[PDB]
């Protein structure tokens, strides 16, 4: 499993609020897209396009790798290897997808990069919390 | 159609539009919107295909919308379809 | 059907539920979970149709409100912060489960024992282990 969703962890005022609004919203019933756009526009995209990376400004990605290798081994064990590199580019594309683009670009790739590097982060021991600190250049 | 997808901001409106009545979070959302709107196959000629799909592990917490949110995929996707753990609520996973 | 705009002060009681709820951990909970928000308005219309209001009262959502406390009280029986936290917790147990008293270094030997699982580096300990000592030192 690539993308690992972990829930926490306390409540709190304005989570309260916010939960509270949602709920009661909820039961008194009786800008996002409409559904049905929605899940007609997966599957078309679905479908439809493939978007693919061109090899030429993409070799960055390979420095952030090891950006985040080495410095994530110091700490916590494993997890980090190169399928959880793949797992970047293909989540990328997948946000290429979604923006019908047909090739990859540098905004799917931080996209994917904040979802799979914070993915890793949130899984690991509180000693992660020191990890948290050079989060910030990959932010 | 062609003419909603150009702007940037659509991404973040359809993560918004992906679970309506849990409140849920910007996060787990996004990883459901993101396995299950796709990847690449991609088949390296002619060996190895890699994988061209998100396999998402929710992991829950009592009391956490955990069920429910996989439950909006099962109504939204084209072919989705609910095993359950076992016991079972067919079908139930395991070829035979 | 609660259309009613009074449905906001739910909001505050579920939120009075549980921040007097959240320390101690040793309470009751539960947490209390969302789901309890969501049993709240179950209970509301139970009352509701108990009743025969419609668009309730939000005195109702107060006496289901209460019912689900007692129901919960039967099951009773920064650097600063931390550590005024575990004087709080310690205290607000031991006197709920004894006296509490005993050796003052017992406080800091276990509270060493708790922390010492969210020490990222020898700094926090050490910063965890003078504020304690600073406290009691200041205490006494």
């Amino acid at each position: 499993f690539d993308i690992l969703c972990v829930v926490r962890d306390l409540v709190d005022e304005e989570a309260d609020e916010r939960l509270a609004t949602f709920v009661v919203d909820s039961h008194v019933r009786s800008s996002p897209i409409p559904q049905e756009l929605l899940m007609k526009y997966i599957h078309y995209a679905r479908t439809k396009i493939y978007p693919k990376l061109h090899q030429m400004d993409m070799d960055k990605v390979s420095r952030v790798y090891a950006d985040l290798r080495r410095e994530s081994i110091s700490t916590g064990s494993f997890p980090i290897t190169v399928r959880h590199l793949e797992s970047i580019l293909r989540i990328a594309e997948s946000f290429a997808k979604m923006r019908l683009s047909e090739f990859v670009s540098s905004y799917d790739l931080d996209r994917a990069i904040k979802v799979v590097v914070d993915s890793f982060v949130d899984a690991q021991k509180v000693s992660v919390r020191r990890q948290l600190r050079r989060s910030f250049a990959i932010y | 159609f062609r003419k909603i997808s150009r702007d940037r901001g659509i991404i973040d409106k359809i993560i918004s539009s992906m679970a309506p009545s849990i409140y849920g979070h910007r996060d787990i959302k996004t990883a459901v919107a993101c396995s299950l709107f796709g990847g690449v196959p991609k088949n390296v000629n002619g060996k190895h295909s890699i994988r061209g799909d998100i396999n998402v592990l929710l992991l829950g917490d009592p009391g956490t919308a955990k069920s429910q949110i996989l439950k909006y995929v099962e109504k939204t996707a084209h072919r989705a379809v609910f095993a359950t753990g076992q016991g079972a609520s067919a079908v139930g996973l395991t070829a035979s | 059907i609660l259309t009613k705009e009074a449905r906001s002060y739910l909001v505050e009681k579920y939120k009075e539920l549980r921040k007097d709820d959240a320390q101690g951990f040793s309470r009751s909970s539960y947490r209390i979970t969302v789901r309890q928000l969501e049993s709240m308005i179950r209970l509301s219309e139970a009352i509701a149709r108990a009743n025969c209001v419609d668009e309730i009262t939000p005195s109702f959502i107060a006496e289901a409100y209460d019912l689900l406390r007692q129901s919960i009280i039967r099951v009773d029986v920064d650097k600063y912060v931390s550590m005024m936290n575990m004087i709080v917790r310690k205290i607000a147990e031991v006197d709920r489960e004894g006296a509490e008293e005993l050796t003052a270094v017992d406080i800091v030997d276990w509270y060493l024992l708790q922390k010492e699982n969210d020490l990222g580096s020898l700094a926090e300990y050490w910063e965890e282990r003078r504020l304690a000592f600073k406290v009691i030192k200041r205490l006494v």
